[PDB]
């Protein structure tokens, strides 16, 4: 418990010194800070997201890029608490309309080979995989509720800046208010929505095993 | 014949010149030249690379040049055949060999005013001698003895002439060069570690030569490389850095 927050903060201190260390290019010709550079070109335009590859931190401390590989939920939130550390010491001193710090979604892509839907056995469960397909459907964009702040109804106690988890998982309202049993609801002039959709994947037509319908994700 | 030291007698010759080098068509000699380069490069020597694939293309490239210039560099071509006649030069070219075929060509060997050899002569060479191949009734009986002689020379010959090998490779006796005069680097290690390297990849090498080979260039690896002892931690990890591996004989399993 005491000892999860102090590896975090020395995870989240290993991933920013990833983001703020990695070049590229050769001596011969002459170096390029990658990621420093995209996340300043990409925040002066209003973009909020760099690309990391997964090779780069593979090869640049071995460790990390294997966590991400095995536990990528509690790890991929370190990774874009960096990049939000690293994008102020950046871009800083915004000039004068914006001056609060944005939120930086990391994507990332790599170059390995991709394994197929009918490969997903249960013992991927939770292991970044890489698979390829056909998009087949795509719902209309929704919001999500990330940092959401609920209310008492009878006392009026608040209980505010709860923050969501991401994928699709709900939350549990208290019952105990410290008032009748739950007696929470939720403001909706204070919660911080983000898109979301929600696609269909078919798998590719030459990997189907030629008996049936290919099956889908 | 054979340079006994590459500093004065190859290079601080063609030091102040205009020199032309053949090339042939392999990694050995693409290692072998891109020293030879850097080493021209940093003393201000006008060079010119021509890269030849066959005899053919050697013969119709001499065939333009051999006015302009009078001086030669031949990397992995033309030792192991007689280079005074298919080119048929002049009596003021000089001519360097830097090859690694096996045998070298015998008139090569006794003709110590054009060709000259940049080859270390402690490799597996075994050269006969000077006069074994080379030039009334007593005037028969003595003509003879000559045609005994010839004889020999027709046995001599398909002695040493029967089997075909391959020496040290060149991008080492570069390096040789390119330590000596106090130049080298990394950068021209890598290229000797690699020009070595492709011989035993195409099996042109025994075993025991090419461990060999790798025990001295370890040296080498590690008078550059271990300098650095402790300050690994505070040297730019943007800068070469050569090591010794015990490692599989998978083909590119790391990528
Ligand atoms: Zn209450």
């Amino acid at each position: 418990a005491d000892e999860g927050q102090a590896r975090k903060s020395q995870l989240q201190r290993r991933f920013k010194e990833f983001l703020r260390q990695y070049r590229v290019g050769t001596d011969r010709t002459g170096f390029t800070f990658k990621y420093r550079d995209e996340l300043k070109r990409h925040y002066n335009l209003g973009e909020y997201w760099i690309e990391v590859e997964m090779e780069d931190l593979a090869s640049f401390d071995e460790d990390l890029a294997d966590y991400l590989y095995k536990q990528p939920a509690e790890h991929l939130q370190l990774l874009e608490e960096a990049a939000k550390e690293v994008a102020d010491e950046v871009t800083r001193p915004r000039p004068s309309g914006e001056e609060v710090l944005q939120d930086i979604q990391v994507m990332l892509k790599s170059d390995a080979s991709p394994s197929s839907i009918r490969s997903l056995k249960s013992d991927m469960m939770s292991h970044l995989v890489k698979i390829p397909g056909i998009i087949i459907a795509a719902s209309a964009v929704r919001a999500k509720a990330t940092r959401i702040s609920i209310q008492c109804r009878s006392c009026r106690n608040t209980l505010t800046n709860i923050a969501m988890r991401p994928g699709l998982e709900g939350y549990a309202l208290p019952r105990k208010c410290n008032c009748p049993l739950d007696p929470y609801f939720i403001m909706p002039d204070k919660c911080k929505c983000v898109d979301f959709q929600t696609l269909k994947l078919q798998e590719l037509p030459d990997a189907v095993p030629h008996g049936e319908m290919p099956r889908h994700m | 014949m054979f340079v006994s030291d590459f500093r004065k007698e190859f290079y601080e010759v063609v030091q102040s010149q205009r020199v032309l080098l053949f090339v042939a068509s392999d990694v050995d000699a693409l290692c072998a030249c891109k020293i030879l380069q850097a080493l021209f490069q940093c003393d201000h020597v006008q060079y010119t690379l021509v890269p030849v694939s066959g005899w053919q293309e050697l013969e119709t490239a001499f065939l333009e040049h051999k006015e302009q210039f009078h001086y030669f560099i031949l990397i992995n071509c033309g030792a192991n055949v007689d280079l005074l006649d298919i080119l048929q030069p002049d009596e003021d070219t000089i001519f360097f060999v830097c090859d690694t075929h096996r045998p070298v060509n015998v008139v090569n060997v006794y003709n110590d005013t054009q060709i000259k050899l940049l080859i270390k002569q402690d490799d597996d060479l075994e050269v006969p001698a000077y006069e074994d191949i080379f030039r009334i009734v007593e005037q028969t009986m003595r003509r003879r003895q000559r045609r005994e002689w010839e004889a020999r020379r027709r046995d001599i010959l398909f002695d040493y002439e029967q089997y075909e090998y391959h020496g040290t490779s060149s991008a080492m006796v570069m390096f040789e060069l390119a330590w000596m005069l106090s130049k080298d680097l990394n950068d021209m290690l890598w290229w000797a570690i690699v020009g070595l390297t492709d011989q035993w990849v195409q099996d042109k090498i025994t075993q025991m030569k090419y461990v060999t080979d790798v025990g001295v260039l370890q040296r080498h690896v590690s008078r550059h490389n271990h300098r650095n002892e402790d300050e690994e931690n505070t040297l730019s990890v943007d800068c070469t850095r050569i090591s010794f591996e015990y490692d599989l004989r998978l083909v590119l399993y790391q990528h």
